RNA sequence: AUAUGUUAAGUGGAAAAGGAUGUGGCGUUGCCCAGACAACUAG
RNA sequence: UUGGCACCUCGAUGUCGGCUCAUCGCAUCCUGGGGCUGUAGUCGGUCCCAAGGGUUGGGCUGUUCGCCCAUUAAAGCGGUACGCGAGCUGGGUUCAGAACGUCGUGAGACAGUUCGGUCCCUAUCCGUCGUGGGCGUAGGAAAUUUGAGAGGAGCUGUCCUU
RNA sequence: GGGAUAAGUGCUGAAAGCAUCUAAGCAUGAAGCCCCCCUCAAGAUGAGAUUUCCCAACUUCGGUUAUAAGAUCCCUCAAAG
């Protein structure tokens, strides 16, 4: 419900009631003016995208993705805005309202709806065994000469293969991950961000889209 | 089968219009229960409503009294109406009624509930026994075992949710 | 964090001195500890005396590791030694003069005829 | 409920059925209860 | 394909001692409209 | 498991335990559901359906096995070349040294002990874990996506209220 | 939180006038199976879907071309490697 689509910037702490301290996640949540949305009498799944941070005019010669193309230039005329960098479906909520070329707003939330978040890993490059999955390393000394390699990887020649799904050194990667039931400490309305629980994934200037919870 | 020419009734004037292959006993206490019973010929001229197939086969010699049956289990109870009772045993149980939805109190941590069907008039009439009311024989069989299923018998001292005239068993202990 | 194999200079006025933990005892496969917890534990020094003899395996509550405890405000209490209290099995010690200020987080855990019997508690 | 290979009558007031699956035999008393299972 | 039957388990399309109102063509015999074997009321 | 047979391998198919990493049966150890109890309750015995997930740290010996200490909801039984040395140690077993008991008049012997004893290789093709170029998708391109399919996750204790 | 079940418990019911969970129907019933949770996935050649942008002369379409939309070569780095 309302998924805005903000970026973070960092990581802090904030004081709660008695005594209680509570990290608090950042997250800047700039304009986000909804674009076309489609519904089930189009061609079949009821969904609001939604656009983030916006980019300069259009076509003039593009070095860069900062500026537009006659692509994004009609498919964002039509809600007579400008042209954005980040569209994400919402096939969660509200069919009904939300009309076309609305500004969202910041405060659909109050402190204390608890949230869920959708957002890319970090990535650590091509990191081997014991680090990426959780496999313990060998013996360091009494003459070992197998350290940190992974072990064996399959039986004998009754099985004269190795079994796909197998755990082997490969990229770390940013792949996305969803943590659960997050919840709201703080809304700021005039600096035009808000403040979640915890810590949510995707390094400093990165994305991350939110939306309500499914508990 | 020994039920085979032994034809029940059509004493009412309810009316066994037949249709299909089904009936529809529209009668007094309820109104047209109806469900089609087999594949099997017969005859409803005047008074005795029979049934007779092409005799000698193991498999409709047995398909002849789930025919039979069934249309004398229909056309009795739109007569008159009939189902058992269920007499709590011990103490404890206060069975009371919130409309059509009746509650018990049988020592558990929160009171059980149930929420009756139509054509069957759920009655709770003492302080603590209860006794079911409904026009078909088979619908009424179910919610009478439905309320059994709540505290079964305890064979000890006896308490527990039993029917009206049955022998449970009883053993000792110390 | 106190596990397998640490060695404590025990606070209680009943004999021992040293003890050390065999098991932490909690779930299984347990292997930490801090304040609060109970280890059973089996005593190395004996003082002449006193009420427990040495090898005698008793149970026994943690009190003061090295390493802190975060209480909910954001606060810590680090101490400077690892220390112990023998239980008799009913959440209470054994002898009666404790020395060596306690923290204050085993309350909880209905420790408190430890509290009432000690100095300074933090 | 008892499990076994073979099924009698252990007193003379337990019938013998046949049932969805096996050769049950049911009694008046709860501890004459077998299957040919 | 033709004609007679059989099985209702995928038996056909991998196991015995034993267990059993499964289901067919087969034979013997004792109970019988004077009326049993189902069920009611007498001690 | 202990064997029986000698069918493949002597122009070498590396052999016991342990670490690393698993994967599969159910004749089930815990947890879930029932019948039956010579089941007062709490516990317990015995049997049926059930593989989804769990299955511990130390002392002893090379150990397997085993006993013992302290726990845990439980410390299951097995297959996978008695799983896994072109992934690892080498402690024993099966190398030359030496000694003890013993048998042999002798050289020497022993499923009897005992101390010391070199563990080789840069990956062609399949199989894996990632990750890119060409072409297809009846005009070219960008953006967002539906999801046939396929993976992932599934465990539990203790206290309090009734 | 749902749907069908295994063990088991049931209601109605003849075969076999009674009983009888079953033969035809109707229930309920598990950390188990599927849908639900998250991740990948139209190379799913059965190649899906919506919106938006671009449309010409040689010339027997032999398309000779030479361009648009949109990319890229090449450079300064990094939230990536
Ligand atoms: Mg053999
Ligand atoms: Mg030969
Ligand atoms: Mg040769
Ligand atoms: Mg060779
Ligand atoms: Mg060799
Ligand atoms: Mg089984
Ligand atoms: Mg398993
Ligand atoms: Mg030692
Ligand atoms: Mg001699």
């Amino acid at each position: 419900t309302k998924g805005i689509l903000g970026r973070k910037i960092g990581m802090t702490q904030v004081f709660g009631e008695n005594g209680e301290l509570i990290p608090v996640t950042v997250v800047e949540a700039k304009e986000n003016v909804v674009l076309q949305k489609k519904t089930v009498e189009v061609d079949g799944y009821n969904a609001i995208q939604v656009g983030f941070e916006d980019k300069k005019a259009y076509k003039k010669d593009a070095k860069s993705n900062k500026y537009a193309n006659k692509p994004a230039e009609g498919h964002a005329k039509k809600a007579d805005a400008a042209p954005k960098r980040f569209i994400r479906e919402f096939r969660n909520v509200d069919v009904d309202a939300y009309e076309v070329g609305q500004e969202v707003s910041v405060d659909t939330f109050v402190a204390g709806d608890v949230i869920d978040v959708t957002g890319v890993s970090k990535g650590k490059g091509f990191q081997g065994a014991i680090k990426r999955h959780g496999q313990s390393r060998g013996p360091m000394s009494h003459g070992s000469h197998f350290h940190r390699a992974p072990g064996s990887v399959g039986m004998a020649s009754d099985a004269s293969r190795v079994f796909k799904g197998q755990k082997m050194p490969g990229r770390m990667g940013g792949n996305t991950v969803t943590v659960q039931n997050l919840e709201v400490v703080q809304v700021d309305t005039e600096n035009k961000v808000i403040l979640v629980k915890g810590n949510v994934p995707g390094p400093k200037k990165g994305l991350v889209e939110i939306r309500t919870s499914i508990k | 089968s020994r039920v085979g020419k032994k034809i029940i009734d059509i004493p009412s004037d309810v009316t066994v219009t037949f249709d299909g292959n089904h009936v529809t006993v529209k009668g007094p206490k309820g109104e047209l229960s109806r469900t089609l019973n087999e594949r099997m010929t017969f005859k409803q001229e005047e008074n005795t409503i029979e049934v007779v197939r092409p005799s000698d086969s193991k498999e409709d010699r047995t398909n002849h009294g789930t025919t039979r049956a069934l249309l004398n289990n229909m056309v009795q109870g739109v007569s008159q109406g009939y189902v058992k009772v269920l007499e709590l045993v011990g103490v404890g149980y206060r069975a009371q009624m919130q409309g059509k939805d009746l509650i018990l109190n049988v020592g558990y941590s929160h009171p059980v509930e149930i929420k009756a069907e139509e054509n069957i008039t759920f009655s709770v009439e003492k302080n603590t026994v209860v006794k079911v009311e409904g026009i078909s024989k088979e619908q009424v069989g179910a919610l009478a075992s439905n309320i059994r299923s709540v505290r079964p018998p305890e064979p000890y001292k006896g308490k527990g949710i039993r029917y009206q005239g049955e022998y449970v068993r009883r053993k000792e202990g110390k | 964090m106190i596990q397998q194999e640490t060695r404590l200079k025990v606070a209680d006025n009943s004999g021992a001195r040293e003890v050390l933990t065999i098991k932490v005892l909690g779930g299984s496969g347990r292997k930490t500890a801090n304040i609060g917890d109970v280890i059973v534990c089996t005593v190395k020094n004996a003082t002449p005396g006193g009420v427990v003899k040495k090898g005698d395996v008793v149970k026994a509550v943690i009190v003061r590791t090295k390493s802190g405890v975060r209480r909910n405000d954001g606060s810590y209490i680090k101490f400077d030694e690892n220390a112990c209290v023998i239980i008799r099995d009913d959440k209470g010690p054994r002898g009666t003069r404790i020395f060596g200020p306690v923290a204050r987080e085993l309350r909880e855990g209905n420790f408190m005829k430890i509290v009432s019997l000690a100095p300074e508690v933090l | 409920m008892k499990v076994r290979p073979s099924v009698k009558p252990i007193c003379e007031k337990c019938k013998v059925i046949k049932r969805k699956g096996k050769v049950m035999v049911i009694c008046e008393n709860p501890k004459h209860k077998q299957r040919q299972g």
